[PDB]
């Protein structure tokens, strides 16, 4: 316990979520001019509204490429257990932010594992609709009505993915110093005890222990 | 654009900014094509291309006269032929395919692009190329299934209802071409009673259900037909029997909108309370008192 | 804009969204100026001015007939004189210049505005005025100075090949005016063949290098000449032997482009994934351990 910071990420899963962060503007804003046209601005995310419809589906692709390697990289963190029950509990105290008080919290908490899904199932849905609604490539091979149905489910699985991350940036800049461990990758020993005990418990105890094994 | 100020319907355009329309007292105008009077000639097809200077390719023949067999970029009329003996006897059914001109178009209805498609007072639904961006949400909203993208621009086309004759006092090239007076046109009003009184000469013939197709689901077309066969449009090459705009394409473009336009106004308003009622989440809000 | 939907090219638009241009299947039309039929009377520059609605200022003789001494906003085509003893005994070579309607015109290539020039499937390069803001980068990306700024309003005009007339079915009004039929239209194929029979007249009168000037450097013209010295173009006031788009012109508005476009979206790279692999330069990196 004497050091300033501990690695909560590596740079490899850094260097992954700042390209998904920034592939998803483009396609989020791009997404947003189609369903909402009124808001004419967007029209020209990715230069031109003609080159907005072709490039829109292919960053599309690229977040769901990324996203499945952040996937097998942090599912196996994520997984829900009897001991996420308290947080789901006490959201409302949590949201005060009094979580501590109330819950035992490991690697991600329990509203971390949910959006984990949340972003993971809507990409995978987002992923099977757009490709049956990709005019000229894909869209010619799907029955008309499987390509209306995904036109209307994609659209409301893109502004469900967006609300999530809108969600997600918020605590992200709410629970402070957590945006300088994603760019970094460290976190302060103190950040680690109050938002996630278990998770630095297990940290220290590896840390230590291992160091401990050795023979000093 | 809106030069003509007579737009009634523009896509993607909200409701309370509509389009330049006060010129609006214009007859509406339809095209009726008796398909008991048809010979199946392709005449339509020829005029429509000579006229609108477009030209599909020397495709194939795969055992039936149908030929180009689809609509296309270059293609915005076809005839589609049918032989069946479901009513008795054999028969030779023929249809001109092509944009119906719906009073309430689906294209329109489920386009992202402003002024992509428009309607003009007179009935005439066309495509405004310059706005339109390839992304082929107007194929399944038509429940005709109707638009064609162009590999060659990425834009969609189809029969304009001859515009550009028809905005100076002309009729349409395959109306006034066809042989034999399958294909009629003038004014909604005096083609429908044209329609009434040739489904009354074919029941006199002994189709007790011929009739018009002008369908209530789409809000009547501007391109009607008089069929001997009324009760089983299918007959005519997949004709759909009472189409409307899809279930799933008038929920995504009609109430999924605002509902979503809500969720984020109300979404960024409690964040945006949340952060200022509670203040951050630091490391020590304690060591501050 | 785009109203036609024959725009084969256009300014400054991506390769991958290109124009609408399905009414392509349109004959390619052009002028021929038989420099050895031309009388240098300068109707073309009259009948051109009056129909377009302009007029340039009275202006002044300097020792020539020419007048006026150049193409201008006002002037969109003028009659350039030559006085040459090159080919062995005195001769008056009078050529009208102007717009040469390029297959692949250079003004189009170099501009920077979207829209400003397009060209239709019938080979007419024509300005969209709305579009154009001065710039003048047409004028170094043309190989025969042609475009001309209006310092009324700051944009380019030229000779449009009387689009206005052409789009309609008329000829333009220099081609009807022309008291000797020097100036012939007409389709490219049949200007072409015109062009060759005129030729062969003239090497059977002694002009053994007679030719039709349609320069293969800019992938021929809609307006093309026959010269009776087509060996030496420069005698007809500095008309250019074997035009073709400048070198440095091809590469600033080609591979410079996406070289551009490579290095910043890579520099980009590189600077974001730098900062976080290495992490700020702080004044202590080191009592934070
Ligand atoms: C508390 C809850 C409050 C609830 C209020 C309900 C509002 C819904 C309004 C509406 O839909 O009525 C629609 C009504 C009916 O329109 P309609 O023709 O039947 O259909 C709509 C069109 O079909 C197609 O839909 P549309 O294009 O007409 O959408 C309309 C609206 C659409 O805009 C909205 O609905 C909300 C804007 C959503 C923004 C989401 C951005 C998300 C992106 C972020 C991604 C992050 C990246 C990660 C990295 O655009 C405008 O009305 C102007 C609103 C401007 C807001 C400016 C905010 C900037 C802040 C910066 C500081 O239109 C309106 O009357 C004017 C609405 C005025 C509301 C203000
Ligand atoms: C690792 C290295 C990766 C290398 C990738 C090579 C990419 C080159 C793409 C290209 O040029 O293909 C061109 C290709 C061929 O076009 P072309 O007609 O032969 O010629 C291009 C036109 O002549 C004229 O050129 P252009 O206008 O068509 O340029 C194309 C491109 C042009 O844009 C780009 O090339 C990159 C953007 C450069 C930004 C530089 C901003 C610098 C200003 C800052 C100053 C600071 C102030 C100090 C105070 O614009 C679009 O394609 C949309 C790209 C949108 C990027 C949005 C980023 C916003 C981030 C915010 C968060 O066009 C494309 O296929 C779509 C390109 C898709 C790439 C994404
Ligand atoms: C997973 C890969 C994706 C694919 C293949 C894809 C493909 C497409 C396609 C082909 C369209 C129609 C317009 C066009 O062709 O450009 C579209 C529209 C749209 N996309 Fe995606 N996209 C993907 C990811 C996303 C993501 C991650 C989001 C959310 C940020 C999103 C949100 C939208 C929205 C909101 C629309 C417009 C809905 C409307 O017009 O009402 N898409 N997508
Ligand atoms: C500016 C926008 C964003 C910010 C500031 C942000 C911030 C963060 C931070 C700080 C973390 C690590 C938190 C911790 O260490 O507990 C994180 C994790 C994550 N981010 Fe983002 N994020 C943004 C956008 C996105 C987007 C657009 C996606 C994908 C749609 C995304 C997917 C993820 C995932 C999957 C995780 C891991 C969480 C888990 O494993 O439960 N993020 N984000
Ligand atoms: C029922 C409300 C659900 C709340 C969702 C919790 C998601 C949550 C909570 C946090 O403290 C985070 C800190 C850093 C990065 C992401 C975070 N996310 O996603
Ligand atoms: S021109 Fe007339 S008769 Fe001939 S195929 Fe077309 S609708 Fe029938
Ligand atoms: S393809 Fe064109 S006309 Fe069709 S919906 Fe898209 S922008 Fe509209
Ligand atoms: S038949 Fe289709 S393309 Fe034509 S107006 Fe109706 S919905 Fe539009
Ligand atoms: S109304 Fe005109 S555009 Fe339509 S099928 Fe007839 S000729 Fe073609
Ligand atoms: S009108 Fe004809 S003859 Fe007269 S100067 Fe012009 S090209 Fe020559
Ligand atoms: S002056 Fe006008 S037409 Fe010429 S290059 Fe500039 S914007 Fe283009
Ligand atoms: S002569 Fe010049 S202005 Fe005319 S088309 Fe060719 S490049 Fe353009
Ligand atoms: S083709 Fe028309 S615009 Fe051109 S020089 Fe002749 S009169 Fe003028």
């Amino acid at each position: 316990s004497k050091s300033k910071m501990i690695v909560r990420t590596k740079f490899i899963d850094r260097a992954c979520h700042w390209t998904v962060v920034i592939c998803f503007f483009l396609v989020a804003l791009s997404g947003i001019s189609f369903f909402f046209p009124t808001l004419q601005w967007l029209t020209q995310t990715f230069g031109t509204p003609q080159m907005g419809r072709i490039l829109h589906p292919f960053f599309g692709i690229a977040i769901f490429v990324a996203l499945m390697f952040m996937f097998v990289r942090f599912v196996h963190h994520n997984i829900p257990d009897k001991k996420d029950i308290p947080w789901l509990l006490n959201i409302v105290e949590v949201l005060k932010g009094n979580e501590h008080k109330v819950a035992d919290v490991g690697k991600y908490n329990a509203g971390q594992k949910m959006m984990f899904w949340s972003i993971m199932s809507m990409i995978f849905v987002l992923l099977v609709t757009g490709v049956i609604i990709w005019r000229p490539y894909f869209a010619q091979y799907f029955p008309m009505q499987v390509v209306r149905y995904s036109l209307l489910i994609h659209a409301a699985a893109g502004i469900i993915l967006i609300h999530a991350i809108l969600i997600h940036m918020y605590m992200a800049f709410w629970v402070k110093g957590s945006i300088k461990g994603m760019i970094e990758g460290k976190v302060s020993r103190r950040w680690a005890k109050k938002h996630h005990p278990r998770w630095y418990r297990e940290i220290e105890k590896a840390e230590a222990k291992k160091e401990s094994e050795e023979g000093i | 654009a809106m030069e003509t100020q007579d737009i009634i319907k523009r896509s993607a355009t909200n409701s309370i900014t509509p389009p330049s329309q006060v010129r609006d007292y214009k007859a509406e105008v339809a095209k009726l094509i008796d398909v008991s009077t048809c010979i199946g000639c392709k005449a339509c097809q020829v005029a429509c291309s000579e006229w609108n200077d477009i030209r599909d390719e020397v495709g194939h023949c795969v055992g039936v006269y149908d030929n180009p067999a689809d609509l296309s970029a270059k293609s915005w009329t076809v005839m589609r032929f049918s032989e069946t003996e479901q009513n008795g006897k054999l028969e030779w059914l023929i249809r001109k395919d092509g944009c119906m001109h719906c009073e309430d178009p689906g294209c329109l209805k489920a386009c992202p692009s402003a002024g992509a498609i428009i309607q003009y007072a007179n009935g005439i639904v066309d495509f405004q190329s310059e706005n339109c961006i390839g992304c082929g949400y107007c194929i399944a909203g038509c429940p005709f299934n109707i638009p064609r993208l162009n590999k060659e621009d990425n834009r969609v086309y189809k029969c304009t209802l001859c515009v550009d004759r028809v905005s100076v006092g002309q009729e349409p090239a395959c109306v006034k071409t066809c042989p034999t007076g399958a294909i009629h046109f003038g004014t909604k009003k005096e083609m429908l009673e044209l329609a009434e009184q040739r489904v009354a000469k074919l029941k006199a013939r002994g189709y007790e259900h011929a009739g018009v197709y002008n369908p209530e689901g789409v809000g009547g077309t501007h391109v009607m037909y008089v069929l001997h066969h009324a009760d089983q449009p299918e007959l005519y090459h997949g004709l759909p029997k009472d189409p409307k705009i899809d279930t799933s394409v008038s929920l995504w473009k009609g109430a999924l909108k605002p509902l979503a336009a809500a969720g984020f106004i109300a979404t960024f308003a409690g964040l945006i309370f949340h952060y200022i009622g509670i203040g951050p989440n630091k490391e020590v809000d304690d060591d501050e008192e």
